[PDB]
């Protein structure tokens, strides 16, 4: 059932993730320092997000079929998916011991109060925590984790897509790979309705995307706040 | 329009 091409796809996505995710979190020392005291966490979290957008781009470039698209379509897909892929990939450091993102040290252990000290409200933070918990409870294999990130990126219904037919064909190769992987390698009971549960998480991400863009647009409208963002964040999330 | 995204996608 799991064809040789499908095993190839999984191998590439695993390697792409390993080359774009550093579980030592050593680069966090280059960010502007976190200040927990005003939006005191905006500079650190802006650098953290900007750093992760770069990692998301590096992963997306290695998705089988992604570079067959036009440059315009690659840009639309990454602009619309970046915040969602960051939410997905940040689950690797999320802990249910205390509902925090543990990135190796106390300075880099982030909770709900750090998100609020970047300007965001419970309208986003509450559904964000529920999403992180529900995704962690799925206990995805690393193979399913990287497949879900790739499917999120290559979605044909994103606004501004030109060749939606080509985007769908690429995602279909990935969706069938995931569906077959669950039916051959994920033992029950963990596999029960697992594909449908993962597709529900993509729907949850669309709603989280909308609320983040809403709060981002209000935060970035004040020039004092935009001044603390990075050039890449302004290009991807909006100016 | 998106020169930094474009360059990282190169
Ligand atoms: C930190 C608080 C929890 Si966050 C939840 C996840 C989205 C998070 C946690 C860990 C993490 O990175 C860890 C590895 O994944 C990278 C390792 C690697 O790739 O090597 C990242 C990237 C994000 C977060 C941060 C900033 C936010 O807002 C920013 C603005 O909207 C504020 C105007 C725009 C700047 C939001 C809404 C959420």
């Amino acid at each position: 059932k799991l064809s040789e091409e499908q095993q190839h796809i999984i191998a590439i996505l695993l390697d792409a993730h390993h080359k774009t995710y550093d579980p030592t979190y050593a680069d966090f020392r280059d960010f502007r320092p976190p200040v927990r005291m005003p939006l005191s966490m905006l500079p650190h979290l802006a650098d953290l997000v900007s750093y992760s957008i770069q990692k998301v781009i590096g992963f997306a470039k290695m998705i089988p079929g992604f570079r067959d698209l036009t440059s315009d379509d690659q840009i639309v897909l990454l602009k619309s998916s970046a915040i969602e892929v960051i939410m997905l990939r940040s689950n690797q450091s999320f802990t249910m011991d205390d509902m925090s993102w543990d990135c190796g040290s106390q300075d880099y252990k982030y909770d709900v109060t750090d998100v609020s000290k970047a300007g965001h409200t419970l309208e986003l933070i509450e559904p964000l925590i529920k999403f992180q918990v529900g995704l962690k409870k799925l206990n995805l294999h690393e193979e399913e984790h990287v497949l879900l990130m790739a499917i999120c990126i290559v979605s044909p219904d994103r606004p501004g897509v030109q060749d939606a037919k080509l985007v769908e064909a690429i995602q279909d190769r990935l969706s069938n790979t995931l569906q077959t992987y669950i039916r051959c390698r994920h033992p029950p009971p963990g596999s029960h309705q697992l594909y449908a549960k993962m597709i529900q998480k993509l729907a949850d991400l669309r709603s989280l995307n909308e609320e983040h863009s809403k709060q981002y647009r209000s935060l970035s409208f004040q020039p004092e706040n935009s001044m603390k963002l990075t050039p890449l964040v302004l290009e991807v999330f909006g100016n | 329009n998106h020169p930094m995204l474009m360059n990282l996608l190169k």
